């Protein structure tokens, strides 16, 4: 039960990605785009990073 | 069933077959003190408590693994070290122990010792002369 | 009146490096894309 | 539209390219979008200029949110060509940042081209 | 592509198709580019021969035996 | 050393191995086993297994029932080639290249790569057929089984024309197709060997698309790096690189032009007549050439891509009208004007439409002018174009000797057409400044 | 190509057929072909900084010049009446004649 939890968060995870940011969604995918958004915090805050960041 | 295969044709040995694959050391700076203090743990324990005399001309082993111990179930009370004790390497433990004090005391009295009558001291006696 | 064409040849390259040999487009296909590229038309 | 301290005076634009030129040849210029955020982010950009030809404009937007934040002057020319052979690239640059420093006539330049994009804003 | 997903505005009519336009012509670009990375070529060598001498080179001139069609007969 | 580089040669023109290090050796090398099971393997472990290989393929295909009784006999489990004459290695030769050439279509699968290890493992054709076997896995240069290949090959037994694949077999990597382009650019003997390899498989009627890519990629790319080397600006050498260019391409071209069979082939040599045409600054009567040799070559279908090729080969001529045969057989064209427009929505047929116009003209037949009438009506042509087409009508209506009935027809609907081409139909009546009314009754008298 | 300053009305914005960015520093002299065929554009700070463009193509020649034409810091260009004679002047002040022919 607790695996299909996580599977179907995972799907949760993937839709509200792509609902919020379609661009990072379709380059590097929902996952690596959540880890992104994790460690800046929100959106606009990984959104004043430079590349190199 | 059956598959084109890859082909992957392109010294000393990184892990010990025999004991359970012990790595090579990664002789970082940190193990290097550390080892440095294993050779010395004579002086560290201030003649309190001596050691194998284990002189070879390289204090590096080739294989070692840096470790903690975790716990004997038996003993639990005095036998652990607390949170502002448990350092990262063995010179910071060392360091954080007591006697450092100890070590500087026995540093200043070697530092007179050689000091004794080098140079400071013919400096003085050319002075003397010379007033 | 007109002249030569000129093309990179990157750009060929890229036409026929986009698949291998086998599952590559039919050679019509090849062909309106190779004359596409050489067509001189503004 | 969205670049609303735009410098439309031909005059001004001339001033703002002839002073990025006399910046780019003192090495007092931060070309290219993430090298301008960073140097408004660190904070060592007196001025900053954008371009409004970026064809999607959105790509240079966040930088008006840091310079609010920061108040450091930022204005839009018309032509990011124009902006790029102007600090002498040879691509099509679309914001610059030009930094200051202790003692210069560049820094004169600086302090009377900021007074005339307040005199915009 | 995060600076236009937090920055840019969309007619709230606006198909998903073309809110990841920024995202579709990056993948594309970059996977070109990534194939033009991984189909750069080797290094050209010499290619020697058995004797250690290069391909392609003659040897050494021999006049061959041939056998020809003596004419002093067609009489 | 002159004594060791006479052995070094003798060495390497031998063939038989005599010492057992080296027949274990030329016994290990292997496409499907490994090295240290493909030593210790009798052959009739190998015929077991490639035979199972041969079945599977002579049930996919019809074709290799002959190759059943010769190449992959019991009898032929025990034939060693090196202890046969020279017409018996000669005759077992042209036996692996038409295998060969058959087999290269279905190359990706097992059951023809077990095939191929039969012939390796027993006729030793990595050895001995170099040449052929290397050009048949050339179109597969991206797969694990060409890098095996390339893995038991010898070195000093590849031709000198494949030698840039040296330092993929020092290391074991696939060869890309700009090694294989650049030294098709570089050598003519690799741009002959790839051709010859081809139109030797296509005049035996084994083609497959994936070589008819191949080739038709490869010598266009070849044919573009050529010229793009063979450019000068000094007037005599870009003169002799043009004749040293059509020297080395010629016979190719001139074959897989008039392949009437492959269609597939006949429209690559169109990609690379095309690219010759446009980048190359060719001269007039090559075009001409191509031109005709094109026009006795189509056939329906490959006609849409012929007429592209032939529109790019009459724009790019410095001279205004078509020579003769190109006329006759685009009179033979079906639907010759509704095509061009379908070609100038993308490819400016105005040159073609011009010399076809005054081609058709210089003819004193009278069944080309529905065709003229329709590429004058067609809105193809420019207007000084029209201009000057119609003012040879009318010099020809001045130059006949029936005729001119047909011929006062077409030039009254000519004069009452109705849009732009009329307007400069009209206009070239006014500047040629003979009246309409006088042949008008004199044709309707 | 002055048939697209057209839009008697001309476009504000017009783009160009070609833009050549070969020579890095100003360019001072330029110069078409009486028949209108060739462009030969140069710039006079830099040793040997002259093209020779092919109209209506508008490619740059590359087999001339090369390292080795000794044209120098060239202050004017003159082509012919029959454009068969193309003349380069530099800083130095002497004249150089090339035959142009096709």
């Amino acid at each position: 039960e607790r695996s299909e939890y996580r599977r179907q968060l995972a799907e949760y995870l993937q839709n509200r990605m792509k609902a919020i940011s379609p661009n990072m969604t379709e380059l590097i995918g929902a996952l690596v785009g959540a880890r992104l958004i994790a460690h800046s915090g929100s959106l606009v805050n990984l959104a004043k990073n430079p590349g190199s960041t | 069933e059956l598959s084109v295969r890859v082909p992957q044709l392109p010294g000393p040995p990184d892990t010990l077959s025999d004991w359970y694959n012990i790595p090579r050391t990664n002789l970082t700076p940190e193990l290097k003190r550390d080892l440095q203090l294993l050779r010395m743990r004579d002086v560290v324990a201030m003649g309190k408590q001596f050691f194998k005399k284990d002189n070879r001309k390289d204090f590096v082993p080739e294989y070692c693994q840096v470790g903690t111990i975790i716990a004997g179930a038996t003993d639990g009370v005095s036998g652990r070290l607390t949170r502002k004790e448990r350092k990262r390497t063995i010179v910071e433990e060392v360091l954080s122990s007591d006697s450092v004090s100890k070590y500087k005391r026995k540093y200043h009295e070697i530092q007179e010792h050689k000091k004794s009558g080098r140079k400071g001291y013919y400096k003085k006696l050319m002075a003397a002369r010379k007033r | 009146d007109t002249h030569a064409v000129v093309v990179a040849p990157q750009r060929l390259a890229e036409i026929f490096n986009a698949a291998p040999a086998f599952a590559m487009p039919p050679i019509e296909d090849v062909f309106y894309q190779v004359a596409s590229l050489f067509s001189t038309k503004p | 539209s969205a670049a609303w301290p735009k410098a439309e005076d031909p005059a001004l634009v001339q001033e703002l390219l002839d002073c990025v030129q006399q910046a780019s040849h003192y090495r007092q210029l931060k070309k290219g979008a993430n090298e301008t955020t960073k140097s408004v982010n660190r904070g060592t950009s007196e001025l900053v200029i954008l371009a409004a030809d970026t064809q999607p404009l959105s790509i240079v937007l966040h930088i008006p949110l840091i310079c609010e934040e920061k108040n450091v002057p930022y204005v839009y020319v018309p032509s990011k060509v124009a902006l790029g052979r102007a600090c002498g690239v040879s691509r099509a640059v679309i914001a610059v940042s030009l930094t200051s420093n202790e003692a210069s006539d560049l820094n004169s330049k600086i302090r009377a081209l900021r007074d005339k994009v307040e005199r915009l804003a | 592509s995060v600076r236009t997903d937090a920055f840019e505005d969309f007619p709230e009519n606006a198909d998903d198709e073309t809110r990841a336009a920024v995202g579709i012509q990056a993948r594309a670009k970059l996977e070109n580019n990534l194939r033009l990375l991984e189909g750069k070529p080797l290094n050209k060598g010499v290619a020697l021969g058995p004797n250690g001498i290069p391909v392609g080179m003659p040897a050494k001139w021999d006049v061959k035996e041939a056998r020809k069609y003596n004419i002093e007969a067609d009489g | 050393s002159s004594l060791a580089q006479q052995l070094a040669q003798i060495a390497a023109n031998s063939r038989s191995s005599f010492n057992v290090k080296a027949l274990k050796a030329s016994h290990s090398k292997s496409l499907i086993w490994e090295p240290r099971v493909a030593v210790s393997q009798t052959f009739a472990e190998i015929y077991s297994q490639c035979y199972e290989g041969f079945k599977e393929l002579c049930h996919l295909d019809s074709r290799f029932v002959p190759f059943d009784a010769t190449l992959f006999s019991a009898q032929s489990q025990e034939v060693d080639r090196t202890q046969m004459t020279a017409e018996e290695n000669a005759a077992l030769d042209k036996r692996v290249d038409s295998f060969l050439h058959l087999v290269g279509s279905r190359l990706r699968l097992m059951p023809a790569i077990k095939a191929v290890e039969w012939l390796i493992r027993r006729f030793r054709i990595h050895e001995f057929n170099t040449g052929t076997l290397l050009a048949t896995f050339l179109p597969y240069h991206t797969i694990p089984a060409f890098v095996t290949l390339l893995s038991i090959l010898p070195v000093q037994r590849i031709p000198i024309e494949y030698r840039f694949l040296d330092p993929y077999i020092k290391s074991l990597t696939p060869p890309p197709r700009a090694a294989i382009v650049q030294q098709a650019t570089n050598r003519p003997d690799l741009l002959s060997a790839i051709s010859r390899y081809t139109l030797d498989s296509c005049r035996a009627k084994q083609e497959y698309p994936g070589l008819i890519s191949f080739w038709g990629g490869i010598m266009a790319e070849a044919v573009n790096g050529m010229i793009d080397k063979m450019r000068s600006g000094r007037r005599a050498i870009q003169l002799e690189n043009d004749h040293l260019l059509l020297q080395q391409i010629g016979p190719v071209l001139s074959e897989a032009m008039v392949m009437k069979d492959v269609p597939g082939i006949q429209i690559a040599s169109y990609m690379v007549v095309a690219i010759l045409a446009a980048k190359g600054s060719l001269n007039d009567n090559i075009l001409t050439a191509f031109m005709e040799q094109l026009v006795h070559g189509w056939t329906v279908d490959t006609l849409r891509p012929g007429l592209v090729c032939l529109t790019m080969l009459a724009q790019h001529r410095s001279a205004k009208q078509l020579s003769g045969r190109v006329a006759k057989a685009v009179i033979k064209v079906p639907d010759l004007v509704s095509s061009l427009r379908d070609i100038s929505k993308e490819h400016q047929v105005d040159k073609l439409a011009n010399g076809l116009v005054l081609a058709f003209v210089d003819r004193g037949d009278i069944r080309t002018l529905p065709v003229i009438n329709s590429l004058l009506l067609s809105e193809l042509l420019q207007e000084k174009q029209a201009k000057v087409a119609y003012k040879a009508l009318l010099l020809a209506a001045h130059k006949i000797d029936n005729i001119r009935k047909q011929v006062g027809s077409a030039l009254v609907r000519l004069s009452q057409a109705e849009g732009d081409v009329g307007d400069a139909i009209r206009t070239a009546i006014q500047e040629v400044d003979f009246n309409i009314e006088e042949l008008e009754l004199k044709l309707g008298a | 190509d002055r048939n697209d300053l057209i839009e008697i009305r001309i476009k504000k914005y017009p783009t160009p057929t070609r833009v050549f960015e070969q020579l890095t520093t100003s360019i001072s002299v330029v110069a078409f072909s009486p028949d209108g065929q060739l462009l030969a554009f140069g710039s006079q700070h830099k040793k040997d900084a002259l093209r020779l463009v092919h109209l209506p193509s508008c490619t740059v020649y590359r087999n001339w010049p090369t390292e080795q034409t000794p044209l120098g810091r060239v202050t004017a260009i003159a082509f012919s009446s029959k454009s068969d004679v193309l003349a380069v002047g530099n800083d130095v002040g002497r004249v150089r004649l090339w035959e142009i022919r096709g």
